[PDB]
C-alpha cells in the first residue's frame, strides 16, 4: 500500500477524499506473487490496462491531443484485470500473516478455549518470570479430535490474540514442497520464523505426512520430515517467543517416538460442540446474513445432535443456499430450509472414532 | 568398599536427596566415632583443601565407614565420591551480617525482584557454611527450578567458616558475583531417580578407568569402549548420560542422531570427525548418542551409501582410538531388538545396559 500509492503519487486519480475500491489495501490483499517493482510493472498493466482501451479507440499517432490527457482516467477495474493477469515470481513458500480470527470469532467450547489462555499467551508475555516463579511450561501442544470443526481456526484465534504473525504448516504444503527436497526450506521456515519472533508455527494435521509414503526410504523406516521435526525442536525452547501448536486426526499412526513427550508434551481433545455451542456457533453465522426468525434456533437446535462444528459450519454454509433473500428466487430463511439441509448434511454415523478418543483420552 | 573409619571418614552420596542443604547424615555408631551431638557443627577438611561445615543426622541403614553427605558442598568442593575425608569436631562462629549475591551464569545478570525475608530470613535458620561459597535456597513452586544459586563475596566476619543464626543481618544486592561454582542444572548423581543398583554398577566401569588409567588398565581388568543404556529414552538416558559424566570430570561431549541424518555427505563425516578431534585434547572425556538407534538401526533393508559410509564412518572412528587417552563413547534406545548386531561386537560396543522403570518404590 505504501509502495502502490508512489503510483497513485504517479497518478492524478487522488485518494483519502476518492475512498473507494480504489483503495489500495482492498486491492493489496489480492496479491502475493510480488514485490515492491512488480506493483510499478501491475500499476505499468493497470496503466497498460487503460493505454489499450483509450488510444486504440483513439488511433493516435504523432500529434497526442491534450483532451485526452484531461479526459483520460484510470478506473477501478483495469487494476482488477492487471490483478486478474498474473505472473507469480516470488519464493515458493508459505509467509507469515495476521488473521482476524479472536475468542470473538471462535464459538467453539470455552472449557478447552479457556486453556489456551494459559497454554499461549501466558508464556508469551512472561518467559522471564517463569524463571523467577521457577518454571518451564511446555514446548506445545497436539490437537486431536472429530475432523474439520475449526480446530485450524483455533490456532488462527490465539495467532491474533498472541500479537504475532502466523504461520501455517499444513501436510499438503509440505509435500509440494517435499518433492523438490525442500524439507530443508521447511525448517528454515521455522528458523525464518525465529529471526521474525515472535511468530506462532504452527504444525497441521502433521498425521497427513505419512499416509501416502507407507514406509518407504523417507530417512528409513522414520520419515525425514520427523527427522528434519526433530531438529525442528533442537534449536526452539520454551525460552523464545516462537509457540509450537500440533493439530492431528490420528496422532498415533505415524511414529510416537516423535508424539513422545519431551517433543510434543500436551495431549489436549477437541471434542465435538453440544445443543448450546451448537446454537452458539450457529449465532455467530448467521449474525452476518440476513434473519428472518422463521426459525427457531432452539427448534433446529432440537434437531440437530451428533453434528460435529464441520457439519455445523457447513450445515450455517449449507442451508444458506437453499435459502434465497435479496434476489427475485427469494425464499426466506424457514425451518423447510434446515429441514432439507438436515437430509443433505451428513450426521456423526462413526462413533468408533469418538470412543477410539474418548477411551484413550481418559485413561 | 567405601570403607574408612573413626574420627576420620570418607564421602559417599546420600542415599536420599535430603530435606536440607547441610544435612550430612551418620548413625549412631558413627556419630559415637566422633563423640559430638545429632546436628552438631562439624567442620570437614578434605582433599584439594577446601573446607566445611555441616549439621549430623541419621540413618539407622547406614555403616559407621561411610559419610552421607550433601552435593551443596561436594559440588562447591567439586568432589568425585570416593575421596577420603577428615572430619572433626569445631566450635560454631557466626556471622553477624551477611552479604549475597547470585551468579553470573544461572542468572544471565537478566535477574532481579523482592524476597529477602523470604528466601533469606526462612532459610536464616541453622545453616552451617564456609566463607566464599555458594549457598542454595531452594522452595516455591517447580519445573523452572532447581535451589536458588548465592555466592557469598563476604561475611562481615571474614576469614573464618560460620554457621548462619536468627540473629545476623542479611543483604541482596542482585549484583555481580563470581560464577567459578557450578550450576547445579549440570547435574549430581542425586539428580538420578531411584536405580541405585544401576548407577553404581555403570559408574564403576567409567569411573575407574576414566580416575586413574594407569592402574585399572594396566594392572587390571580392561577399559572398555562404549555403553548402550536401554528402556524407554528421553528419560533417564541423556540425564543419567551427563550424571555419569558431570560427577566423574570427565568433559561431555553432544551429539545428534537427528543432525547427522540432516546433514549428508561432508558435514555428516566432518562433524564425528570433528568432535573426536575435539576429543582427543579433553580426553579422557564422555561421548554420548542418545539417538543411536536412530542414525545406525541397520537392519539391511536401509538404503544409501551415504548413511552406509557415516555408519561406517563410525566403525573406523571406534577401532582408530588408541584406549590410552581413552574415551568411552555412551549410547540410548528403547529397545535392543531395533538396533544393528554390527554396533555389537569388539572394536566398537561391546558393553550393555538394560535400564528399568520405576516402581511404588522407584517414583
Amino acid at each position: 500500500k505504501e509502495i502502490l500509492m508512489i503510483h497513485t503519487r504517479n497518478m492524478p486519480l487522488g485518494m483519502s477524499e476518492e475512498e473507494k475500491n480504489k483503495f489500495l489495501e482492498e486491492m493489496a490483499d489480492y496479491t502475493y506473487g510480488f514485490v515492491g517493482a512488480d506493483l510499478a510493472a501491475l500499476v505499468r498493466e493497470s496503466a497498460m490496462n487503460a493505454l489499450r482501451r483509450y488510444l486504440p479507440e483513439i488511433d493516435l499517432d504523432k500529434p497526442i491531443p491534450t483532451e485526452i490527457l484531461e479526459k483520460m482516467v484510470v478506473t477501478e477495474d483495469d487494476f482488477k484485470n492487471a490483478l486478474k493477469s498474473i505472473e507469480p515470481s516470488s519464493l515458493r513458500e508459505v509467509m507469515v500473516e495476521v488473521p482476524n480470527v479472536h475468542w470473538d470469532d471462535i464459538g467453539g467450547l470455552e472449557d478447552v478455549k479457556r486453556e489456551i489462555k494459559e497454554t499461549v499467551e501466558l508464556p508469551l508475555l512472561k518467559p522471564d518470570v517463569f524463571k523467577r516463579l521457577g518454571i518451564r511450561p511446555s514446548k506445545g501442544f497436539l490437537l486431536y479430535g472429530p475432523p474439520g470443526v475449526g480446530k485450524t481456526l483455533l490456532a488462527k484465534a490465539v495467532a491474533t490474540e498472541s500479537n504475532a504473525n502466523f504461520i501455517s504448516i499444513k501436510g499438503p504444503e509440505v509435500l509440494s514442497k517435499w518433492v523438490g527436497e525442500s524439507e530443508k526450506a521447511i525448517r528454515e521456515i521455522f528458523k525464518k520464523a525465529k529471526q521474525v519472533a515472535p511468530a506462532i508455527v504452527f504444525l497441521d494435521e502433521i498425521d497427513s505426512i505419512a499416509p501416502r509414503r507407507g514406509t518407504t526410504s523417507d530417512s528409513g523406516v522414520t520419515e525425514r520430515i520427523v527427522n528434519q521435526l526433530l531438529t525442528s525442536l533442537d534449536g526452539i525452547e520454551v525460552m523464545n517467543g516462537v509457540v509450537v501448536i500440533g493439530a492431528t486426526n490420528r496422532p498415533d499412526i505415524m511414529d510416537p517416538a516423535l508424539l513422545r513427550a519431551g517433543r510434543f508434551d500436551k495431549l489436549i481433545y477437541i471434542p465435538p460442540p453440544d445443543k448450546e455451542a451448537r446454537l452458539s456457533i450457529l449465532k455467530v453465522h448467521t449474525k452476518n446474513m440476513p434473519l428472518a426468525p422463521d426459525v427457531d434456533l432452539n427448534d433446529i437446535a432440537q434437531r440437530t445432535e451428533g453434528y460435529v462444528g464441520a457439519d455445523l459450519e457447513n450445515l450455517c454454509r449449507e442451508a444458506g443456499m437453499n435459502a434465497y433473500r435479496e434476489n427475485p428466487d427469494a425464499t426466506s430463511v424457514s425451518q423447510k430450509n434446515f429441514l432439507d439441509a438436515l437430509k443433505t448434511i451428513r450426521p456423526s454415523v462413526d462413533e468408533e472414532v469418538i470412543k477410539f478418543y474418548r477411551t484413550l483420552s481418559e485413561t | 568398599m567405601e570403607s574408612n573409619n573413626g574420627i576420620i571418614l570418607r564421602v559417599a552420596e546420600a542415599n536420599s536427596t535430603d530435606p536440607g542443604m547441610s544435612r550430612v547424615r551418620l548413625d549412631e555408631s558413627s556419630r559415637r566415632l566422633l563423640d559430638a551431638e545429632i546436628g552438631d557443627v562439624v567442620e570437614i577438611e578434605k582433599v584439594r583443601k577446601t573446607v566445611g561445615r555441616v549439621y549430623r543426622a541419621r540413618p539407622e541403614d547406614e555403616n559407621k565407614g561411610i559419610v552421607r553427605i550433601d552435593s551443596v558442598m561436594r559440588n562447591n568442593c567439586g568432589a568425585s565420591i570416593g575421596d577420603k575425608v577428615k572430619v572433626r569436631k569445631v566450635r560454631t562462629e557466626i556471622a553477624k551480617k551477611v552479604t549475597l549475591a547470585p551468579i553470573i551464569r544461572k542468572d544471565q545478570r537478566l535477574k532481579f525482584g523482592e524476597g529477602i525475608e523470604e528466601y533469606v530470613q526462612r532459610a536464616l535458620i541453622r545453616r552451617p557454611m564456609l566463607e566464599q561459597d555458594n549457598i542454595s535456597v531452594p522452595g516455591l513452586t517447580l519445573a523452572g527450578q532447581t535451589g536458588l544459586l548465592f555466592k557469598v563475596v563476604k561475611t562481615l566476619p571474614s576469614k573464618v567458616p560460620v554457621e548462619i543464626g536468627e540473629e545476623t543481618k542479611i543483604e541482596i544486592r542482585e549484583e555481580p558475583a563470581s560464577e567459578v561454582l557450578e550450576e547445579v542444572s549440570r547435574i549430581s548423581y542425586e539428580d538420578i531417580g531411584g536405580l541405585s543398583e544401576q548407577l553404581g554398577k555403570i559408574r564403576e566401569m567409567i569411573e575407574l578407568p576414566l580416575k586413574h588409567p594407569e592402574l585399572f588398565e594396566r594392572l587390571g581388568i580392561t577399559p572398555p569402549k562404549g555403553v548402550i543404556l536401554y528402556g524407554p529414552p528421553g528419560t533417564g538416558k541423556t540425564l543419567i548420560a551427563r550424571a555419569v559424566a558431570n560427577e566423574s570430570g570427565a568433559n561431555f561431549l553432544s551429539i545428534n542422531g537427528p543432525e547427522i541424518m540432516s546433514k549428508y555427505y561432508g558435514q555428516s563425516e566432518q562433524k564425528l570427525r570433528e568432535i573426536f578431534s575435539k576429543a582427543e585434547e579433553t580426553a579422557p572425556s564422555i561421548i554420548f548418542i542418545d539417538e543411536i538407534d536412530s542414525i545406525a538401526p541397520k537392519r539391511e533393508e536401509v538404503q544409501g551409501e551415504v548413511e552406509r559410509r557415516v555408519v561406517a564412518q563410525l566403525l573406523t572412528l571406534m577401532d582408530g582410538m588408541k584406549e590410552r587417552g581413552h574415551v568411552i563413547v555412551i549410547g540410548a534406545t528403547n529397545r535392543i531388538d531395533a538396533i544393528d548386531p554390527a554396533l555389537r561386537r569388539p572394536g566398537r560396543f561391546d558393553r550393555e545396559i538394560e535400564i528399568g522403570v520405576p516402581d511404588r518404590n522407584g517414583r
